């Protein structure tokens, strides 16, 4: 489970770096990994996950 | 008695003033080789900074060079001509009386070759072309890594 | 022209990319130096003219009108690109002080 | 701070000793520039600047570098 | 093929206000420094005895005189080089000052290093090539 | 350069059955079956003509990311995100060798065309050159600062080319294990590489950008313009059809010589999929070039074939010798 | 030296924990500059450049440390290195032309601009070089730049 989490986080981050347009300021991307964790907890609790904006 | 010889190289055009009054056989050897085209597409196989640019070898190695009087001819050490400064044309030789086709040319005053090299001209135009040819990068055996060749040599009179 | 310039600055306040920020910063820094000393520029130009004439890279010629025309034999009068001696312009102490005080002012702000 | 006070008192009253806290498994960053990467040489000469920088390092002075309405209704 | 440009130049009448005597609308603080393009647009051997040059002016376009028994410097004396740590300024194939030395500093000679705009132009549009051999 | 004509491609078959994203594809050298590797930890063997499931092999504990079937040996090689590289004996259907040593998940595996050599690339930033027999790790190709996302092996120098999520491509001298050259032209992570089968060129894909390069010196040839997506895959024919497959589900078919895009389309997601699950994750042609196999994030394998009824006058080439300045 | 060794140890402990944090590198180099250890600050900047080779902010910090402490030749070597490393980052090109115009080398400014134009930059750089020649009165040179 710890290894699956490491691999999953690396994959989501690589996708986000390659998705971001050139020239956007790109410090907060670990922010997106926090959104990923919260969405997973929302799925486990069957709570709809919808971040405004 | 001066004769122009134009060496169009890859770094500019050298105009050479040949001294027919002082070293006539060597000068007319240079004229005939340039006029036949023996120097066309021929590289400067040795460049040593603050010393020398040598060329004229058709094999590009430094052992070749075929003159017009057979293989070699004699040295003409006229005692009024010295290697007094940059841009002075002389004949490169293995030893005494072994002048062939390769031309030495001083980039700096080199007055230790008097008595063993035959001055037979100078540059009349193109001294900055010669300076930058001296500023090219080379290897351990002084051959230019960046390639310098006389594209075409001809005569003006 | 003034009011269109002011409106352009107002529209260009918000961040777009670092190329725009670099262009804005350079234009503001040029304005903050202000008008160049064309007298000092021309003194340096004439000193370079006589020095390059002595060094043989400038030909002083006279045409059919009898006027001083300088000819750069190379192209290295105006730019130190293609100049083999580009690495020996030791700048003036006043120039170094002015650049350092510029950077100190930026730090303070 | 207490150890500094005791060392200063010893140095004032004569005996000078090297209190060395150097552990097992720690580099001496004072002793040497760690993992030193020199600036690459370029087309500009930097020997005079290097000499001046070494002079400033030798003559550095830590003491010289030490020190560095409206009303409530309107609000 | 320039039909619209030719039609514009044909349809335009001659200017009724003469402009052949017009100087530039803002004068240049001379002297004019121009090149051999504007040159194009606008002692001999062997009696140099007694002649003794002083400057690259006197050398002209350079070349020491072997018959004068004084050391000559057609482009200036070298004083020394007091062990600077600078890179030696070099030139490229056609004599220009080269900054790929900075790009290549600290690599071997046969490392492929792209450092110029020319490495960003598609090969089939690079003027130096005409037929590329794409064979395994 | 005027494009040659190529027919459009159309979806021929959809194969369901993996329980995860289809991330690896390999075709066996006699064109009868192909292996698929997926996020359900599994390797499936499918009959190519019928698209039919012959076998399921388990033996990875994470997603299978790389598959190769050897042309000289009865072996299939699998690499996965559980850090493991395995040789499977196909005469016994069993794992018989490990090539252990990647510090994290292994993204890409290729076999050498002429030597008994495997090359893998992974999240630990290196390509590892393995001797197949002894399981020996004879080179660690080091120098990338990101994940080695893709990799190709050639039969002449540069024998290894690696493309990395640090946005950089490296050509490698395999005898000495050193970089011959670094290509820094891509702005985003290089996820796909492919070599041409009959001419000595390759293509690299990052986000929105396909670059073609001449070997051995890595000279830039052309850009395949217009596929504005994260490209996960590149595939190339011997009839000069290049396929680019994009993470949002978008597909492009290009003429390889001229760079002209003769087809654009999107894939379709299997029922039950989110619209976020449209995406091409793996691709190969079959051994003949007549079938495109794609593995997709809707957990499918899709087989694509050329339209036989298409004609150069039914589907004309809409290419004019353009005349603008591509500001390179 | 005791205090300096303590500070150096804490700085390099944070670099070992997180080398990817520019602020770790930046605060270490700024502290050595404050101690007037220019060789040490240079070494920190170069190790930071080994970790972040293509970072514009880091290149600017290093160049500005040299310029602030009047190491003009060090700084110009850094400027050549930086515009070699990142030839499509117009910030580094603008900093280099601005620095040469502050130093009063107008031929040097023209040299940097000529190298930039070889890289074929955007319209703002062509405009800036036209405006340089108009500033100093060379309208024919600005005419050539429009060509």
């Amino acid at each position: 489970e710890s290894h699956f989490d490491l691999e999953l986080r690396a994959s989501v981050m690589a996708d986000l770096m390659d998705m971001m347009p050139e020239g956007i300021k790109q410090s907060k991307v670990n922010t997106v990994l926090q959104h990923l964790s919260e969405a997973w907890r929302c799925w486990k609790s069957n709570i709809p996950w919808k971040v405004p904006g | 008695m001066a004769t122009d010889v134009a060496l169009e190289t890859t770094m500019g055009t050298i105009i050479l003033e040949l001294y027919n009054q002082h070293a006539p056989r060597t000068c007319e050897n240079f004229k005939t080789l340039a006029a036949r085209g023996y120097y066309d597409g021929t590289i400067f196989h040795r460049v040593i900074k603050d010393f020398m640019v040598q060329g004229g070898d058709p094999t590009g190695t430094g052992r070749g060079g075929r003159s017009i009087y057979g293989d070699t001819f004699e040295d003409e050490i006229h005692p009024g001509l010295r290697h007094t400064g940059a841009g002075i044309l002389s004949m490169a030789n293995a030893g005494p009386n072994t002048n062939g086709s390769q031309f030495f040319l001083t980039l700096a005053p080199t007055p230790w070759l008097d008595g063993k090299h035959t001055i037979f001209g100078r540059v009349k135009k193109g001294i900055r072309v010669l300076q930058r040819m001296g500023l090219v990068p080379t290897d351990a055996d002084d051959r230019p890594k960046t390639e310098i060749k006389i594209i075409r040599a001809y005569v003006v009179g | 022209k003034r009011m269109k310039k002011k409106e352009a600055h107002r529209d260009d306040t918000a961040f777009r990319d670092y190329a725009r920020e670099a262009e804005k910063t350079y234009k503001r820094q040029i304005r903050n130096m202000g008008a160049p000393d064309l007298e000092k520029y021309m003194r340096e130009k004439l000193s370079a003219i006589e020095k390059a004439a002595a060094a043989g890279t400038l030909d002083i010629i006279e045409t059919e009108d009898g006027e001083m025309i300088a000819v750069d034999k190379d192209g290295t009068f105006f730019s130190t690109a293609n100049a083999t001696d580009f690495a020996q312009h030791k700048p003036d102490k006043a120039a170094v002080d002015r650049l350092v005080a510029d950077l100190r002012k930026a730090e303070e702000a | 701070l207490a150890a500094l006070q005791k060392r200063r008192e010893l140095k004032t009253a004569g005996i000078n000793i090297k209190i060395t806290t150097r552990k097992k498994g720690q580099m001496d960053y004072n002793a040497d520039i760690p993992f030193e990467k020199k600036p690459a040489p370029g087309f500009y000469d930097t020997t005079e600047e290097i000499a001046r920088n070494e002079w400033q390092r030798a003559h550095f002075d830590p003491k010289k570098q030490q020190v560095g309405g409206p009303s409530a209704s309107l609000q | 093929m320039a039909s619209i440009a030719a039609g514009l130049a044909a349809a335009l009448p001659k200017p009724k206000y003469s402009s052949e005597h017009e100087e530039p609308r803002a004068t240049q603080r001379g002297p004019r420094i121009v090149s051999a393009d504007q040159i194009d647009e606008t002692p001999p051997y062997p009696n140099r005895a007694g002649w003794r040059p002083r400057a690259p002016e006197d050398f002209g376009d350079g070349g020491a005189f072997p018959e004068i028994p004084v050391a000559q410097y057609p482009w200036g004396k070298n004083d020394s080089s007091s062990k600077s740590n600078a890179l030696v300024v070099q030139v490229d194939s056609e004599g220009k000052v080269d900054y790929t030395a900075i790009a290549r500093q600290g690599h071997s000679s046969d490392r492929i290093i792209h450092a110029s705009f020319k490495d960003l132009i598609p090969l089939r549009q690079r003027a130096e090539a005409g037929q590329i051999d794409l064979s395994r | 350069p005027r494009p040659d004509w190529h027919p459009p491609w159309k979806l021929m078959r959809v194969i369901s059955g993996h329980l995860g994203w289809v991330r690896a594809l390999a075709v066996e050298p006699n064109n009868q079956w192909f292996a698929s590797g997926a996020g359900d930890r599994t390797i499936k063997i499918w009959d190519l003509a019928s698209g039919q499931l012959r076998l399921t092999l388990t033996g990875h504990i994470s997603t299978v990311r790389g598959l190769a079937v050897s042309p000289r040996h009865p072996y299939m090689f699998s690499c996965g995100e559980d850090k493991m590289v395995k040789c499977w004996d196909l005469e016994t259907n069993k794992v018989i060798r490990h090539y252990h040593g990647h510090l994290s998940g292994v993204y890409t595996l290729k076999l050498h065309p002429t030597l008994d050599v495997l090359v893998t690339g992974g999240r630990d930033g290196v390509a590892r050159v393995w001797d197949m027999r002894t399981r020996s790790n004879v080179h660690v190709l080091s120098g990338h600062t990101g994940t080695v996302a893709d990799l190709v092996c050639q039969e002449a120098d540069p024998q290894v080319i690696t493309g990395s999520l640090d946005s950089t491509v490296r050509m490698w001298d395999l005898a000495a294990g050193k970089t011959m050259g670094v290509l820094t032209h891509h702005k985003k992570g290089v996820r796909a590489l492919v070599t041409h089968p009959t001419e000595f060129t390759f293509a690299t894909a990052s986000t929105g950008s396909i670059k073609q390069w001449k070997c051995p010196e890595g000279a830039f040839m052309q850009n395949f313009e217009g596929h504005n997506a994260i490209i996960n895959t590149l595939a190339v024919n011997d009839q000069n059809v290049l396929f680019s497959g994009g993470d949002n589900g978008s597909m492009s078919f290009w003429d390889w010589k001229s760079g002209y895009r003769f087809q654009s389309l999107d894939t379709t997601a299997q029922p039950g999929s989110l619209d976020a699950e449209l995406g091409i994750m793996s691709s190969t042609f079959d051994m003949s070039g007549a079938r495109l196999i794609t593995g997709e994030a809707d957990k499918t394998i899709k087989i694509w074939k050329e339209d036989t009824t298409a004609t150069p006058e039914t589907h004309p080439i809409e290419w004019k010798p353009s005349l603008v300045r591509r500001k390179y | 030296k005791e205090y300096q060794g303590r500070k150096r140890r804490e700085f390099e402990d944070y670099i070992r924990r997180n080398r990817l944090r520019l602020q770790n590198w930046f605060q270490y180099a700024q502290w050595e500059l404050e101690q007037k250890e220019f060789a040490r600050a240079r070494s920190i900047f170069e190790r930071a450049l080994d970790v972040h080779p293509n970072n514009t902010q880091l290149w600017i910090r290093y160049i500005e440390a040299e310029l602030k402490n009047r190491n003009i030749n060090h700084a110009r070597n850094l400027l050549d290195r930086a515009v070699t490393r990142l030839p499509r980052v117009s910030k580094l090109w603008y900093k280099y032309v601005y620095v040469m115009e502050m130093l009063g080398d107008i031929p040097g400014t023209r040299q940097v601009f000529d190298r930039w134009m070889k890289w074929e930059p955007d319209e703002d750089a062509w405009n800036a070089y036209i405006k340089l020649e108009k500033r100093y009165g060379e309208y024919e040179r600005a005419r050539q730049i429009f060509a």
